[PDB]
Order: C-alpha cells, then sequence, then structure tokens
C-alpha cells in the first residue's frame, strides 16, 4: 500500500494528467496511455507503461453545459456518479470545487481552471481528497440528491413547454342551391357536403359524381333521379348475389357432407351427372340422390345431418368457456417456463388421455381442446428442443401420406393429420457438419 | 430508497381504433402490464403515477400491419438500491459448495450474492433470514429482470468512523433542499413511535458497537432509545434541530464533525467540535456542509429503516428465537 | 431537373462519382452503391462521416423504405373523432 | 444502361416537398417543380 | 423418380420429378462411370405439339 | 489545448423533439389530398377494418377496400394526415395536421 | 416490450480493439469446428456467435436458424496486427509525427486555414525526412512502403533501415495527444491508435454459412504458433521464423479482407455483389413468368392469365363478418375445385393449417387469414423487362383463362406500347398483390389508366 | 414458363429466395424495377414483395449506443452488450440482406452506429 500504485490508479480517469520532471523523487508509471505536460510546459503523452517522474498532479475543472445534464436526463438511465461529475462539471452542483481547493499556490499556470499540487505530502492531500470525493460520489448520499434534482428539472422543464406554453359564415345562393342539391344527394350517393370557404371538396364531390352541371344549368332533379336508379340497381345485384353466394354455399356443404358419408366414388359420379347439367352447386343435387343409387330417407338424413352440423357449429360459436382463453394464452410464446404451466393447467381437463389420431376434449364444455402435437410442440419448445430435433419428433403426426400424390401444388412443409396444422417446414438438409474438426 | 422517477418509452398499438376509444386508460393498463415489476433504465420500476406527456397514435411506416406506435413519457415510483445499506430481511435461498444466493423480503426486490469466505456468512441455515450489509459496489439492474442483483455480506457492526471538516455553511435552498431529508427522518420516526419499545430496544442494544449491560430509556421528546457510552466531557448535539436552526440561520456548522462508534446512530444527534479530539485512523475529510448533512441523514435514514424492517418482520420471541445463532455472532464481536 | 441539379452548387457539376461527391458529400450509402462501396467506405470511416438517411438508396441499403409517395405524410389516429363515436 | 443508372443515382433523391419544391432532404434545387409546380400527365396544348 | 438414401437410422437424399408437365420415363440404365462406379442415368421423354406461346 | 474526449459529447441518442402544431388559421399546405395521401389513408382503413371491422358506415360492403373507399368519400374515416413542415435545431417539430373529412378527395367512383 | 423505431442517421467510425471487445460475445480459444453434432464452444463455429442450422439454436439470442442475425467474437492476437483498409491512412500518420516523441514535426498552424478532410493529406504529402524535432533533437527517417507487398514499412533514417513492426507501430501512435489529432482535422474518434489491433473481431456465422471459415481457420491455427508473451522493440532482431509467422499473420488477414480487391470486401462491389444483388435489388417470392401474346377480346387494362398459374399464386383475405358468406365458397372447393384455396391462417392457434388435412370445420372463425385463389377481376402487377419507363410496371384486372393447354399471358396489341413490347418472343412477369395494403394502392395508384 | 409459391428454398447467406427457376425459387425485381415502384409511387407494394415476399426481418437497435442489441419475448432477454444497465432497444423493419452488409462491413473494422429517430411528444 504504497503511494506509487495509489498515484498509479489516479491517472485512469482522463483528468488529473502528470507535469514530469527528470529530476525529483517521485516514480510511478501508467497503466494505459497518459496524456502528460512538463515543465517549460509540452504536452506529450506516455504509452502504457513507461517510468515517469511526477513533478506535481493538476486536475482539471472542466465546466460543461446544463444542456448536458439535462439531455442525460433525458435519456434517464445514467449511474449517479457520471450525473454528479457533469453536474459539478456544469455549475449545476457544488461537490468537485470544494472537495479540491487544496493548492499550496499558483505555482503553474496554463489554459483550462484546475487544482495544481507539486509538493511531497499536499499530493497525498490530493489523493485522499480526490478518493473521498469519489466515494461520496459513490455512497447513498448525492444519489438521492442527483436524481431527485434531474427528476425536478425535468418536470420544471416539461412545465415550461406544458404550463407556460400553448373562419367561413355564409355560402353564396348559387354555392347555397349546390350545397341543398348536395345535401338531398348525400342519402343517395357517397357523399357527404362540407361547408370550407374555398368550395374545392364541393368540386371534387361534384367532378367525382361524374355530374358539375349544377353550377350553370338548372337540372339538378335528372341528376338525382339518375343517382336514384343507380342506387336501385346497386341494391338489386348486392341482394341477388347474397342470394345466389348463399345458395352455393348451402349446395357445397350438401355436397361435402355427400362426400363424407357415401363416399368418393358416388359423390363424384353424381359430380359429373351434375356438371353435364349446367345445375352444380344447386341444391337439386338432393333429387339426384334421392332418385338415383338409393332411397329418399338416406338423403333425409344427410339434410337433418347438415342440420345437425351447422346447430353443433353454432353452439361452438355460442362457447364461452375458460380453456378458450387459457388455449390463447398458450399461443403467445411469452417465456417458456409461463406457458409449460399454462400447458399444466389445460391438461388437467381431458378426458382419455387423448395420444393420437383425435383431438383432446374439454370436460368442462364439450368441445375441442387442443390437439396432441399442440402438447408435444409446446413440451418441446419448453425442453430446449432444436428445429432438426423438433421436425423429426413431430413426424408420428404427420399428415396425408402418399394416398395424394400431389394436389398440383408444390408444398415443402407437413402438416398435422389431426388438425391440418403447420407442423414443421423441410426443404434441403444442412451438410454442414460434414467438416468435422 | 424509493423515489419519483421520468421515462420515455414507445408502445406498440395492435388495434388502434380500440386503443382511441379511451387512450389514457388503456395507456395506464398497458404501461402498468408492461414495466411495472421490472428493472429497467438503471432502476427497479413499483409503480406508474401517471403520463405527463404523450405523442398522437401515429401508424407504422415501414410494414404493411396497419399497426400503431405511441411515444409516452411516464412518472414512475422506482426503487435504487445504493451501496453500503441495510437490509433487514433477506431469507437465504442457496448455499451450496460455491456460493451463497439469498431474497429479500422488502419493498425493494434484491437478491443478495454472499460470498462464502468469511467466518460470519460461511456457516448459516437455508431457511433461515438475517439482515445483509451490502458491499461497495453499485447494484445491477440488468434490464427486464424481475429483482435486482447485488453483492452483500451479513451486517457485522463496525469499530470505525470518519470525520468531515466543513468550512462553508449552507444556503436557504441548500437547507430547504434538506427540509425533504427531514421529512423523511420524521415520518421514519413516527413509524418507529406507533410500534412497542421492547422489540425496539433490544434490537437497538444488540446492534450497539459496545455491550450495553445496563438498561437505560433515554429521551429527547421526539426520539427514544437506550443509552450507551460517552466520550469524556463531550455532550451530542441533535443534527435535526441543527439544521432547522441553520435554515433559520442562527447557527455556525463550520467544525469537524463526526458519528463515532458510541454514538446512538438512530438518533438524530452527532459530535461537532471546533478541533479534532477524536483519536481518528483516518485523516479529516475537508469538505461542505451538503456533503456531511446528506451522509448523516442518509446514515440515519439507513439505520432508522433497518431497525422498523427488523421489528416489521420478527413479530413474536419465535422468529428473534430461530435466528439465534446470527444474533449470538453479533455478541460475539463486540467490545 | 438535369440542369436545376446540376448547376445548384454555382458550378456544373457531373453525373458521375465525383459530381455525386460534390453535390451529396455525406451521403455514404448512396455514394457506396454507385461505382465502388470499398473507397467510399474507407473515406467515411476515417472523416467520421455521419449519414442521414433520405432518398432511396440511403433506406434501400438499410433495409426500410424510402419516405416517399404513399409514405412520404404519415397518418396519425384520430384520437378526438374515436372517443365521441365509436366503442370499446 | 450505363447512362441511365449513372443519370437516376444523381437525380433520385430530388423529392418534391409540402411547398412543391425540389430540394435533397433540406437543399433546394428548385424553387417550383418545372417552374409551374404542374405534372407531366396533366398539360394541355392550347394556342394564344 | 430416384431412390437414394444414405446410411448414417437412414437420411434420404432421394431425387424428386419437379416439373409441372408430366414426363414418360424412356430408358433407365445403371452405366459405370470413369472411376469405376454405378451412377444412375434416367431418360424421360415428353410429347410435344405445337401449343400457344411456341 | 483540444484535451481527451468527454462525457458531453459522444452521444447517439438524438434528445427528443416537441410537436408544434401549426394553427389552423395559418397552414400553408393545400386543402386537398393527394393522390398518394389519399390512396395511403385507404389502404390504412382497409387494413384497420380487417383488423378490427367495427365501421359506422351505413351501407354494407363484403370487402375492407370498398368500405374504407366509401368511409373516405362519406367522410367518416377515422384518420388524420400529418405533413411534417420542418425540424428544428433547438427541438422543435413544426407539422401540420389536416383532417380528410373537410378536405376534397382526389379519388374516383 | 421493444418499441417501434427507424433509423434517422448513420455514423461511420473506425472500429479499435475496445469496440471489439465490447461488441464481441466470446473470445475464441481453439482451432477445432465440431465436438461431435454439436459446434465446439471456443472455435470459430461456436453457437454463441449465432446459428445457420436447424440441429441447434443460438446461444446468445436463444432463436432458431430464422430469426437469429448473428453476433461477433473476439480473437486476441497474440501480435499487434495492422487494419487492412486503412493502410494508407497509416503511412500519413508515419510522416507527420516524430517516431521517439511523438510531437507533430510540420506546423499545425500551417494547415489551420485548410478543411479538416484535407489537413492530413496536404501536410504529409510534403517531404518530412530529415526534419528535426523541437522537443526531444530526433531526426525524422523516411517511411518507404516495402514494393512487395500492401502492409510492410521500412524506416530509413540515411541509409540505416529498419522494419516497422506494428507493435512499433503502435507503441509510435498511442503517444500522440488528441490535440494533434484535432488541430490534423481528424476526429476524436479517428485516433491513430486505432490503427493496429490486438483483438481482431470474428465475424458472425451469419456471415460466413457453410472459404472464409477456412481463412478464418487457417488465421486461429498460425496464431497459436506465435508465442503469447512476444514483445517486439525498436531496433531489435527477430528471429527469422516468427518474422515469416508475422508476415504469413498478416498476409492471411489482408486477405481475408482485401484478397485482391474470398473475401470480406470483394462480396460489395460488381452486379453480383452485396449491394446491387441483395439490396438495391430482390429475389421474390408469388410471382410468375410466362411469354407473352396477343389476345383481341381483352381490354386494354385486361390481362390473360393462365389457371394453372391462378390456383399457384394466392390472395390473402381476412376472414371477417362482412366477408364470411363470401370468402366461403372458395373455402370449401379446397385444391378439389375452382375457384378455391389452398392453406388457412388461425388467430386462435397463430399457426397455419392446410385446407386438406383440415375438413371438419362447419365455417371459418373471425379473424381467420384466407389464401384463396385468384379469381377475375383482380389486380395484378405486370412487368416487361428492362423498365425504362414507369409505365413499364402496371396494374391489370386479371382474366383467367379457363382453358388448361393456353400458358400464355395475354393482352390486348394496343397495350404493348405501355411496355414497349412484343409478340416475337417477350417475356413478361406478373405477381398478383395479396396484403390488402398493396392491393388498394394497386387499384389506386398502379392503375394502367 | 414460371410460378412457384408464397415460400420454397432460401439462399443460406441474405435469407432470399434462389436463383431462376432451375433451383425451384423466386424471380427477380430487380434495380430497374425499384426504380419504376418508386417512380410511381407504390411503397407499400415494395415492402409486400422486396421485404415481406424476399427478406423482410426484425432488427433490435439499442438507442442509447446505436449498436445492434438482443430481443427476446420469449425466454426474456433484453440486451445490450456496450452499455448492458442502460439499454433501450427499439425494433426496425429491415432485411436480412441488409442485416448482413452492415455486419460486413463491421468485420471490415468500420463501426457502424445507427441513431434511431428520436421521440417526438405533445406539448400538453
Ligand atoms: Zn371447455
Ligand atoms: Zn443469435
Ligand atoms: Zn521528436
Ligand atoms: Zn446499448
Amino acid at each position: 500500500p504504497i503511494e506509487a500504485y495509489i498515484r498509479q490508479l489516479l491517472v485512469d480517469p482522463d483528468v488529473v494528467p502528470i507535469v514530469s520532471e527528470k529530476k525529483k523523487e517521485l516514480r510511478v508509471r501508467p497503466s494505459t496511455r497518459k496524456e502528460i505536460f512538463l515543465i517549460n510546459g509540452t504536452h506529450l503523452a506516455v504509452p502504457a507503461e513507461a517510468p515517469i517522474e511526477i513533478y506535481g498532479l493538476k486536475l482539471r475543472l472542466k465546466t460543461f453545459s446544463p444542456q448536458c445534464f439535462m439531455r442525460m436526463a433525458e435519456i434517464g438511465s445514467f449511474s449517479p456518479e457520471t450525473l454528479g461529475y457533469v453536474a459539478s462539471g456544469a455549475n449545476l452542483t457544488n461537490f468537485i470545487r470544494v472537495f479540491m481547493k487544496c493548492v499550496d499556490q499558483e505555482t503553474w499556470k496554463k489554459n483550462g481552471e484546475g487544482v495544481v499540487v507539486t509538493t511531497k505530502e499536499n499530493i497525498i492531500q490530493f489523493t485522499h481528497q480526490y478518493i473521498e470525493l469519489y466515494k461520496f460520489l459513490r455512497s447513498g448520499g448525492h444519489s438521492w440528491l442527483i436524481n431527485r434534482l434531474a427528476e425536478e428539472m425535468v418536470h420544471r422543464k416539461l412545465d415550461r413547454e406544458d404550463q407556460g406554453s400553448h373562419e367561413e359564415i355564409e355560402p353564396e345562393e348559387n354555392i347555397k342551391r349546390v350545397i341543398f342539391f348536395l345535401k338531398e344527394l348525400s342519402t343517395m350517393y357517397s357523399v357527404s357536403p362540407v361547408f370550407t370557404s374555398g368550395y374545392m371538396p364541393l368540386l371534387y364531390d361534384l367532378y367525382r359524381a361524374g355530374y358539375l352541371e349544377v353550377l350553370w344549368n338548372p337540372v339538378e332533379q335528372k341528376f338525382l333521379q339518375h343517382a336514384e336508379q343507380r342506387e336501385k340497381e346497386q341494391m338489386i345485384l348486392q341482394q341477388v348475389d347474397m342470394k345466389l353466394t348463399e345458395v352455393i354455399t348451402q349446395a357445397r356443404q350438401y355436397f361435402k357432407i355427400m362426400e363424407e358419408k357415401i363416399g368418393r366414388v358416388q359423390s363424384d359420379a353424381i359430380r359429373e351427372i351434375l356438371t353435364m347439367e349446367g345445375k352444380v352447386d344447386d341444391p337439386n343435387s338432393i333429387l339426384q340422390e334421392v332418385i338415383k343409387a338409393c332411397g329418399k330417407q338416406e338423403a333425409e338424413l344427410i339434410t337433418t345431418e347438415y342440420l345437425n352440423i351447422k346447430k353443433q357449429w353454432e353452439l361452438q360459436e355460442k362457447n364461452a368457456c375458460a380453456h378458450l382463453k387459457l388455449v390463447k394464452q398458450l399461443r403467445s410464446g411469452l417465456q417458456y417456463a409461463e406457458l409449460l404451466k399454462v400447458l399444466e393447467s389445460i391438461r388437467v381437463l381431458y378426458k382419455e388421455k387423448n395420444n393420437t389420431t383425435n383431438w383432446n376434449l374439454c370436460k368442462a364444455c364439450g368441445f375441442k381442446l387442443l390437439c396432441p402435437h399442440v402438447d408435444m410442440l409446446i413440451q418441446l419448445q419448453a425442453a430446449e428442443a432444436s428445429y432438426d430435433t423438433m421436425r423429426t419428433k413431430l413426424m408420428k403426426f404427420s399428415g396425408i401420406n402418399k394416398e395424394k400424390e400431389n394436389n398440383q401444388g408444390l408444398i415443402y412443409s407437413y402438416f398435422c393429420k389431426i388438425c391440418g396444422e403447420e407442423l414443421a417446414h423441410f426443404i434441403q438438409e444442412d451438410r454442414t457438419a460434414d467438416v468435422g474438426i | 430508497m424509493i423515489d419519483q422517477k421520468i421515462f420515455e418509452t414507445t408502445l406498440n398499438i395492435d388495434d388502434p381504433t380500440n386503443f382511441c376509444t379511451n387512450v389514457e386508460a388503456h395507456l395506464l393498463k398497458e404501461l402498468e402490464n408492461i414495466y411495472v415489476g421490472k428493472c429497467f433504465k438503471n432502476s427497479f420500476i413499483l409503480n406508474i403515477t401517471g403520463v405527463i406527456q404523450r405523442s398522437p397514435c401515429f401508424i407504422m411506416r415501414t410494414n404493411n400491419s396497419g399497426r400503431g406506435y405511441m411515444h409516452v413519457r411516464f412518472s414512475a415510483v422506482v426503487s435504487y438500491l445504493n451501496a453500503f445499506d441495510l437490509i433487514a430481511a433477506v431469507k437465504i435461498i442457496k448455499n451450496d459448495s460455491n456460493i451463497i444466493l439469498g431474497e429479500s423480503l422488502l419493498t425493494e426486490p434484491v437478491t443478495i450474492v454472499i460470498p462464502s469466505s468469511e467466518s460470519q456468512n460461511n456457516v448459516a441455515e437455508v431457511g433461515q433470514i438475517v439482515p445483509v450489509q451490502l458491499a461497495n459496489s453499485s447494484v445491477y439492474y440488468i434490464p427486464g429482470r424481475q429483482q435486482a442483483s447485488a453483492t452483500g455480506s451479513i451486517f457485522i457492526p463496525k469499530h470505525t468512523f470518519s470525520v468531515y471538516h466543513v468550512q462553508e455553511e449552507l444556503t436557504q435552498e441548500q437547507a430547504l433542499n434538506l427540509t425533504k431529508l427531514v421529512n423523511i427522518i420524521e415520518m421514519l420516526l413516527e413509524s418507529r413511535s406507533k410500534k412497542d419499545f421492547k422489540q425496539i430496544c433490544f434490537f437497538e442494544k444488540l446492534y450497539y458497537t459496545y455491550s450495553i449491560s445496563s438498561d437505560e430509556i433515554l429521551d429527547l421528546k421526539i426520539w427514544k432509545g437506550p443509552k450507551g457510552k460517552e466520550m469524556s466531557r463531550l455532550k451530542p448535539c441533535n443534527v435535526l434541530s441543527f439544521l432547522y436552526d441553520a435554515l433559520k440561520n442562527k447557527n455556525s456548522s463550520l467544525g469537524f464533525w463526526a458519528r463515532p462508534p458510541n454514538l446512538l446512530k438512530s438518533s438524530p444527534l452527532a459530535y461537532q467540535q471546533d478541533q479534532n479530539s477524536f483519536n481518528a485512523t483516518e485523516l479529516p475529510i475537508i469538505c461542505s456542509a451538503e456533503v456531511m448533512f446528506v451522509t448523516l441523514l442518509k446514515e440515519i435514514i439507513n439505520y432508522l429503516q433497518f431497525i422498523n424492517d427488523l421489528c416489521d418482520t420478527f413479530n413474536n420471541e419465535q422468529l428473534i428465537k430461530r435466528h439465534e445463532n446470527i444474533w449470538m455472532l453479533i455478541e460475539q464481536r463486540k467490545i | 431537373m438535369y440542369a436545376d441539379l446540376m448547376t445548384r452548387t454555382g458550378q456544373v457539376t457531373s453525373l458521375e462519382k465525383a459530381g455525386l461527391n460534390a453535390r451529396e458529400p455525406s451521403n455514404v450509402l448512396l455514394r457506396m452503391a454507385l461505382s465502388s462501396p470499398v473507397q467510399v467506405l474507407t473515406d467515411a470511416a476515417v472523416d467520421s462521416a455521419v449519414n442521414p438517411i433520405y432518398g432511396i438508396a440511403a433506406p434501400t441499403l438499410m433495409g426500410s423504405v424510402p419516405r416517399i409517395g404513399t409514405m412520404y405524410s404519415d397518418i396519425i389516429m384520430d384520437e378526438k373523432y374515436i372517443t365521441e363515436n365509436y366503442k370499446s | 444502361g450505363y447512362a441511365n443508372r449513372k443519370a437516376i443515382f444523381g437525380l433520385q433523391s430530388c423529392i418534391v416537398d409540402y411547398y412543391r419544391r425540389v430540394s435533397i432532404d433540406t437543399r433546394l434545387v428548385q424553387q417550383l417543380y418545372g417552374e409551374d409546380g404542374l405534372d407531366a400527365r396533366q398539360l394541355e396544348t392550347v394556342r394564344f | 423418380i430416384i431412390g437414394k438414401v444414405a446410411k448414417i437410422k437412414y437420411i434420404d437424399r432421394s431425387v424428386m420429378y419437379g416439373f409441372d408437365e408430366p414426363a414418360v420415363v424412356d430408358a433407365v440404365m445403371r452405366p459405370h462411370g470413369p472411376n469405376d462406379e454405378i451412377f444412375g442415368l434416367m431418360r424421360l421423354r415428353y410429347e410435344r405439339n405445337l401449343n400457344i406461346g411456341d | 489545448i483540444v484535451e481527451s474526449p468527454s462525457i458531453c459529447e459522444g452521444f447517439v441518442q438524438a434528445s427528443s423533439q416537441t410537436l408544434v402544431i401549426i394553427p389552423d388559421n395559418e397552414r400553408i399546405t393545400s386543402n386537398v389530398l393527394t393522390t398518394f395521401e389519399a390512396t395511403r389513408l385507404v389502404a390504412v382503413r382497409a387494413q384497420q377494418l380487417a383488423i378490427n371491422g367495427s365501421t359506422m358506415l351505413k351501407k354494407k360492403y363484403s370487402s375492407p377496400i370498398d368500405i374504407a373507399k366509401q368511409e373516405l368519400f362519406n367522410r367518416k374515416i377515422p384518420l388524420l394526415v400529418m405533413r411534417c413542415i420542418k425540424v428544428t435545431p433547438e427541438g422543435q417539430k413544426i407539422v401540420e395536421i389536416w383532417n380528410p373529412r373537410e378536405m376534397g378527395i382526389p379519388l374516383l367512383d | 416490450e421493444a418499441g417501434y423505431a427507424e433509423i434517422a442517421a448513420v455514423q461511420f467510425n473506425i472500429a479499435g480493439d475496445n469496440d471489439h471487445k465490447r461488441q464481441g460475445v466470446m473470445e475464441v480459444t481453439i482451432s477445432n469446428l465440431f465436438e461431435g453434432t454439436l459446434p465446439a464452444e471456443g472455435g470459430i463455429y461456436d453457437a454463441r456467435m449465432g446459428t445457420t442450422d436447424h440441429h441447434y439454436k443460438c446461444i446468445t439470442c436463444s432463436h432458431q436458424r430464422k430469426q437469429c442475425m448473428g453476433h461477433p467474437g473476439i480473437l486476441q492476437m497474440h501480435a499487434p496486427v495492422l487494419q487492412p483498409l486503412f493502410i494508407a491512412e497509416i503511412r500519413r500518420w508515419l510522416r507527420v509525427i516524430c517516431l521517439n516523441c511523438g510531437a507533430p514535426i510540420v506546423d499545425l498552424k500551417r494547415y489551420e486555414h485548410l478543411i479538416r478532410p484535407k489537413r492530413l493529406i496536404e501536410a504529409a504529402s510534403s517531404q518530412t525526412e530529415g526534419k528535426q524535432c523541437y522537443v526531444c533533437k530526433a531526426v525524422h527517417p523516411k517511411i518507404v512502403k516495402d514494393s512487395e507487398d500492401y502492409f510492410t514499412f521500412w524506416a530509413d533514417q540515411q541509409g540505416k533501415i529498419d522494419k516497422l513492426y506494428p507493435q512499433i507501430i503502435r507503441e509510435i501512435f498511442s503517444r500522440v495527444t488528441y490535440d494533434t489529432v484535432v488541430k490534423l482535422g481528424r476526429s476524436k474518434n479517428s485516433h491513430p491508435e486505432k490503427l493496429v489491433l490486438k483483438a481482431i473481431q470474428i465475424p458472425p456465422i451469419s456471415i460466413r454459412p457453410g472459404d472464409i471459415n477456412n481463412v478464418i481457420q487457417y488465421l486461429v491455427r498460425k496464431n497459436l504458433l506465435i508465442p503469447k508473451d512476444l514483445q517486439i522493440v525498436r531496433g531489435q532482431k527477430i528471429p527469422l521464423n516468427i518474422d515469416r509467422n508475422l508476415q504469413t499473420i498478416q498476409q492471411l488477414y489482408y486477405n481475408f479482407l482485401l484478397d485482391s480487391v474470398p473475401s470480406i470486401m470483394r462480396r460489395l462491389p460488381r452486379k453480383e455483389g452485396r449491394i446491387r444483388k441483395s439490396l438495391l435489388g430482390s429475389q421474390v417470392w408469388s410471382i410468375s413468368r410466362s411469354t407473352i401474346c396477343g389476345n383481341s377480346d381483352l381490354h386494354l387494362d385486361e390481362v390473360g392469365y393462365p389457371i394453372s398459374f391462378a390456383r399457384t399464386l394466392q390472395v390473402a383475405e381476412t376472414v371477417q363478418h362482412y366477408n364470411i358468406n363470401r370468402l366461403m365458397p372458395y373455402f370449401l372447393n379446397g385444391k378439389r375445385q375452382y375457384p378455391g384455396c389452398s392453406r388457412v391462417y388461425k388467430q386462435i392457434t397463430q399457426s397455419v393449417h392446410d385446407i386438406e388435412g383440415l375438413k371438419q370445420d362447419f365455417r371459418l372463425e373471425v379473424g381467420d387469414i384466407l389464401y384463396r385463389d385468384v379469381v377475375t377481376g383482380d389486380v395484378a402487377f405486370f412487368n416487361r423487362q428492362p423498365s425504362l419507363e414507369r409505365s413499364s410496371i402496371g396494374v391489370h384486372r386479371i382474366v383467367v383463362l379457363e382453358n388448361p393447354k393456353i400458358s400464355t399471358f395475354q393482352m390486348n396489341v394496343s397495350a404493348c406500347a405501355w411496355y414497349n413490347a412484343d409478340f416475337d418472343g417477350d417475356q413478361m412477369n406478373l405477381w398478383v398483390p395479396w396484403s390488402v395494403m398493396s392491393r388498394v394502392e394497386a387499384e389506386l395508384l398502379c392503375s394502367v389508366r | 414458363r414460371y410460378a412457384v409459391a408464397s415460400y420454397g428454398p432460401t439462399d443460406a447467406l441474405t435469407g432470399q429466395p434462389l436463383d431462376g427457376k432451375r433451383s425451384h425459387g423466386g424471380l427477380r425485381l430487380g434495380e430497374m424495377e425499384h426504380w419504376v415502384l418508386t417512380a410511381q409511387g407504390a411503397m407499400q407494394t415494395i415492402i409486400e414483395k422486396s421485404h415481406d415476399d424476399s427478406d423482410g426481418c426484425i432488427s433490435y437497435i439499442c438507442r442509447n449506443c446505436g449498436e445492434p442489441a438482443i430481443y427476446n419475448a420469449s425466454h426474456p432477454i433484453y440486451k445490450c452488450m456496450n452499455c448492458d444497465v442502460q439499454a433501450d432497444i427499439g425494433m426496425v423493419d429491415s432485411r436480412r440482406s441488409s442485416i448482413v452488409f452492415q455486419h460486413e462491413m463491421r468485420a471490415a473494422n468500420v463501426n457502424i452506429t445507427s441513431v434511431l429517430s428520436p421521440r417526438v411528444f405533445q406539448p400538453a
């Protein structure tokens, strides 16, 4: 614990450089490069380690601006030591200038302000004052004070910019009748009248409506009738399209249930006869299945079972069970250690351990709860599973096999056979571990 | 401590239409969901007091999601833990052959890393709770954590002290600033006064630097505690009323100030002299009255909070007598 | 547009690397894309060049999109209109 | 292609601002686009 | 069209027919290369008429 | 003597800005939406409708694009156009706030 | 928790030892590549610097291959190495400062009136050989560039020749004060000390998937040969093996960065470079190309588009209460009829579902995204290269050709004037927008009208 | 003729599709096509094609120091290895080719600090 190493760790900051003379008794070496002064006043530097004699020391009183402290407080994530350092520099506080002023006398002079000490024991006093200065800057004190004053000054600034700081009348008769026309047309066309002084949005509305003749020709009534007519055909076509599409939807539902009940062969044959009839997607496939290939009752049950599935889907829409929200918190990622316990809280609602081939069902309500591959995927995600170790393990849940050679669309991803969810994707093997050691 | 702070952030609004229906309510709810209970910007946020300024709900420009964002400048009550601070409730969680981890049960969620190389903390029991003294190191505030990382050790009262040479006194503003500190002192002191004296004096006597076998009920009409040793003919001076009169400007604060081990630390009294009669092994620290006043008041705050937390946690005789091997180690190191 | 760009500095600049360096010395990313990224990058580092993000090449080289056309004017949510008119 | 690419990389920074000026991020290239502020697609040939 | 697996249990380095228009396998043979080793040679034939865009 | 770098210099985070809204009577920009601004408004509204779907349009359409277009045309779109005029060195950001419910729509339908 | 932000400015600086030490996430200590099927920790392939496989995750960000951008490493060189890009800059700093005291030799005030970019260049351009230093009394030798390589420097003091090793160069540059740097024009961030590296930065794995790895491995292996406690002082004789080892290390680093400018900087310049092929250009999905054809029955704003291509490209429709009835017939057709759909995105599972593996649902849930087939009336971007005018990319209304034997993009002959196209064998691109934002702007802005 | 998919084979380095029909990759929207789309003002189309359909990703940049950060919503990581205590991470919409481009310049001893757009607040 000699003085030399204390002076050595004094060297670390950009403050307190060294004046060096070849004829003295002090001898310390720096830890890094240091920019130093000399007698005769030459500004030089020294490398990381080099024997340098100490004539004396100078702590510079760097003068910052309050704007720098305000900028750091705007950042608001600085250690109290740095904030206090700058505040003392920016004349906002009076700590460094107090712990210093151990000057023996003004025995040396340069540009910047600072405390100068060139002796044998007052340098020890300087070192003690510097160490105690940063001890105060690091301690519990000066941390309440600087943080509080920074918060107060930021709040006062917000008050400065917050608390201390912050026409048409009547149109013309021509535009009066034009705005009357627009008011009457508003309930008839996608136009809303405004009252701007420049008349310009009105001009764009009239131009867009394809009828600017109101301005000079008093023939607005024929355009009003034209707009009423056009709205009428628009509504008629819209309703016709809605009826057509609901008919198409019901017919496709009927044919899908036919496919799921009586098989692909009979369903595709009935599609063939309907295709060479121009009546596909029309519920006369009911009559076709009645008088063809089976009895009327086997189609009556199809209709009733369609209505049953519709009722079941409506009931599922009406569902407000607890499990549903839980599933959402299982599908948000969000801190694996929490989704693991979410899965724990969900798995208590299973019924028959539902290993494979079908959905898990909720005992509380009765509808589907969670596909098993989702459970396995959550377990692997919480179990530090790599993508390859996750893609291969979720292969017993692989979707439809070579049963379908292809659907004319090239796919690079596997899907779950239980629900259809995408398990993973495979394009090419990585083959980068082939170069080993 | 527990103090106010101001933060700036940017929030992502998934559905701007629903969000804009009640902007203030949604903003407070989202800020509480995101930032409450986590470490961010060298602090641990406890509560979101409010939003001072905010930006219009912009629409994100660099993607086709139609999602929104908002710049929020909000004021929040947070906790910053300093060095050499007292925590009187630290439950030991991990005591292995490598390292010791304890958890605090106070309003400053902090994990304590106690080095298992000192005879005080080498032998303990998992599940035991113990007061902990923080080392002279900054408390780590890793962003996104639920706790503050800081090293510490079991608090053994020390035998040393410091002497402050004050040569410049206060002004009016520099005393109105310390008015907040004396307000904290009086609040903690009322908290002390609203509680029974038996465990107060037990803890204060047990954490006295020397051995207090005699019983005394020393009173100041504002602070109550057991009396200990004196220093010859020197009579303490109450720093609270001292600072009050200094604000009234009918007293001079210049001279030597000291807080010796024999002195009643949690009391608002300390020693002042015109010349050092103290047999201190450390050189006097040349300074003004700001630094000495703030340090002494912070020390009084720390010790008052320490005693209050000790009495809050240990309610009956079972709690105090369960950990009596820590307390035995405490008596084993007093003069 | 050609003449006004080439003569905006008081001298007839060119549509080559030398001309771009005169009109837009601080737009390194645009200058990197044009002719020789290595030469421009080396000079930018030693000069401590600060490159504001504008135009097309600078936002494009950084992975963003230029603030042009539909992106020129940003859109903010009408807070006052929604509160009285819409519901949560 | 050699001339087209060099022309674009010099000219692309010119963008019409809210004053119908042509500028480079702060710096005016034209006080008014085309000295008339009009679009090339919206011009009519008219005799005086 | 060509099955090929590398023994590590096995990894599948198969060859798949990635063309929209269907082909017909015209000739399959297993010659020996310059290194005296088997490689697979397959000839796929396409029945091409004149269609729009030719 | 120009000395070693300090903490006052070397900041990377730019200082925050204060949004200065030009008063309505002191605005210079046009009272007519450009095709770019109208297209951006319609696209943003259509995407938000695809997200939320809550609209006050009295008519019924089966596409977010059509609903957004009719909302813009019927002056019922819950959006504003902020035209950034200038960013001042002292920190202010002078902008212009325009309401598309009282500007001329350049689109056609 | 991470808010939305945009890049406003970019600052360019020289990366020193401290920058590499901070930004690096690990220190390379071994030359081994893989410990079995996992990368060896401490090697150049370590997973802390990122991942490029599906067999492991990145240790740093805990992301998969797609979401990990890579993180840099640190390799502590046994001997200092010069920065390949800024070698010339080093030469400048060797011609202005004294090699024994560091003080400037030329008068700084003689270059005050110049602009700071050119101060150092026009100060080092003048001859400085033989000038006598004002503070240490030393004669400045001439700094001659070795003609056989791009980095070696020799000092000639009137016939006395010395080789300036990078450690000597560091010891010379570290003695230079920031006042000299500032008054010579260069910023504080461009101090010459940063021009000599002892801890080089290992680029992240995302930059070198899978030759560059070979160069890095060679550099590490040959760096391990150099003694860790090697010290170099000016005027000291060096064993020839160590000299050639240092030569090999520096040449390997230079070829790693500037090999005849495989190197990092070779990826940038030309047309197939990083900037012009990956940044200014792009490879995209959901796009089609075919030979164009004449069709006089199509409108000028319509394009004939084959049904086979219509069933490949998809349009993303978000399910809501207004389009539940219209989108439903698309759902029920699947991939077995036209028009149908191929893929559904669910908000409930936040995942992607097939249409052939999912047939147990009566209808769709509100909020789902349906990827339906392209139908007649959809808008599409239609492009011919080269794109010289801004009408070269236009939006046409799609007319789907039900004939399975048609494979061409048919358009009206009067629409060729937009693209400068003809039917002698030209091919034109076509991509159908699927995003709502891009689909709106195609109809309003990019329409060929 | 060619028409590929919404997804397929991907370049290892840039994260972009492969080249041409032969590799079952995508087709090129080259330099001249971004000029035309910018001239037309089609910016949301550029986002859809050059980002959503090619290599668009999310880049995390620290505000306090401008260096790339590390964020992960699951397995919470919120850190920055240049400041490490005062990190203020903000997400920016970027593309993988740009991140690769920036890393290559940092590999050449060139420091790349990104100055994020400053926060803007109302004066109320
Ligand atoms: Zn349930
Ligand atoms: Zn990573
Ligand atoms: Zn010299
Ligand atoms: Zn940072």
